[PDB]
């Protein structure tokens, strides 16, 4: 449900 | 040191929509 | 938040979102107390009865947010955690006594119009403000009913006398908690709800006009149920512990 966040944060 | 003073409110001397409710309860 | 309203932009710049990495979900609220430290409820991270035991690598801290679900591109800041500290005497077995935890960020966030720390109370601020009838403010992206908001919600609630807090529940209340909310007769409603835990209960000092965090959303029995109240971790009573850990490293 949440918008995808930038991959550098994961 | 700068804690608790909101850039968009206290710092510009603007009040939010319901903070008076809090102050009036004191 | 039940029976609250949409927060204004920049209204609660210390509001932090605890975000699970996989699956992507809102875990809890939290607050920014310095450029490196975040304050939340211990039960947001550690709660054995439900096999909840999150470590630093399981979580992300999102600061400066307004929209619950949207990635607010040049507004919010997402931080990784370096270390989580849970109160050594947090009582998850019985009543969530000393429900508090500190999280150290991997690196400092820069303050902005949307990101700014809240003050921790000193002895006298706590003494002057923590009084029955005085209203504090609770914010969060939690459920609207016992469904989910699109934007940060806010509700102002009165602190309730200790006797009525203890008489509304079978749970043993300690000095490290206070409860807040409207009584059934008062007509007004409002309460925290699922997803709001760990968030700040703040009050604005009439003496120096600063916002202080007096409590942490801890627990409740249902949400906005008549004759029931929200319980909050008493931040000042645990400030000695807070200072100790930030001093240690
Ligand atoms: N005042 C509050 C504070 C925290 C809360 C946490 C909750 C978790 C699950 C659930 N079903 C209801 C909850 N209600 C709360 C009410």
């Amino acid at each position: 449900d949440f918008e995808e966040i930038p991959e550098e944060y994961l | 040191a700068d804690c608790g003073l909101r850039p968009l409110f206290e710092k510009k001397s603007l009040e939010d929509k319901t903070e008076r409710e809090l102050l009036e309860s004191y | 938040i039940v029976e609250g309203s949409d927060a204004e932009i920049g209204m609660s710049p210390w509001q932090v979102m605890l975000f699970r990495k996989s699956p992507q979900e809102l875990l809890c609220g939290a607050s920014l107390i310095s450029d490196r430290w975040v304050l939340t409820a211990a039960h947001c991270l550690l709660y054995p009865p439900w096999d909840k035991n999150f470590t630093e690598n399981d979580l992300l801290v999102r600061i400066g947010k307004h929209s619950r679900t949207r990635y607010e591109r040049n507004i919010e800041k997402i931080s990784m955690l370096e270390k989580i500290y849970i109160h050594p005497r947090y009582n998850w077995r019985e009543n969530l006594d000393r429900d508090i935890a500190l999280m150290k960020l991997k690196k400092p966030v820069a303050f902005s119009d949307y990101i700014h720390p809240v003050c921790l109370p000193d002895r006298e601020t706590a003494a002057s403000l923590l009084q029955a009838g005085y209203k504090g403010r609770v914010t969060g992206w939690g459920n609207l009913k016992e469904g989910q908001p699109s934007v940060l919600q806010v509700v102002n609630l009165p602190i309730v006398e200790r006797p009525v807090c203890k008489d509304s529940t079978r749970i043993r209340i300690t000095d490290n908690m206070f409860c807040a909310g409207y009584k059934p007769d008062e007509g007004k409603r409002g309460d925290a709800c699922e997803g709001d835990s760990g968030g700040p209960f703040v009050m604005k000092s009439p003496f120096n006009n600063r916002w202080y965090q007096m409590g942490i959303v801890s627990w409740g029995e249902g949400c906005d149920r008549d004759g029931k109240y929200g319980f909050y971790t008493h931040v000042f009573r645990l400030k000695k512990w807070i200072q100790k850990v930030i001093d240690q490293f």
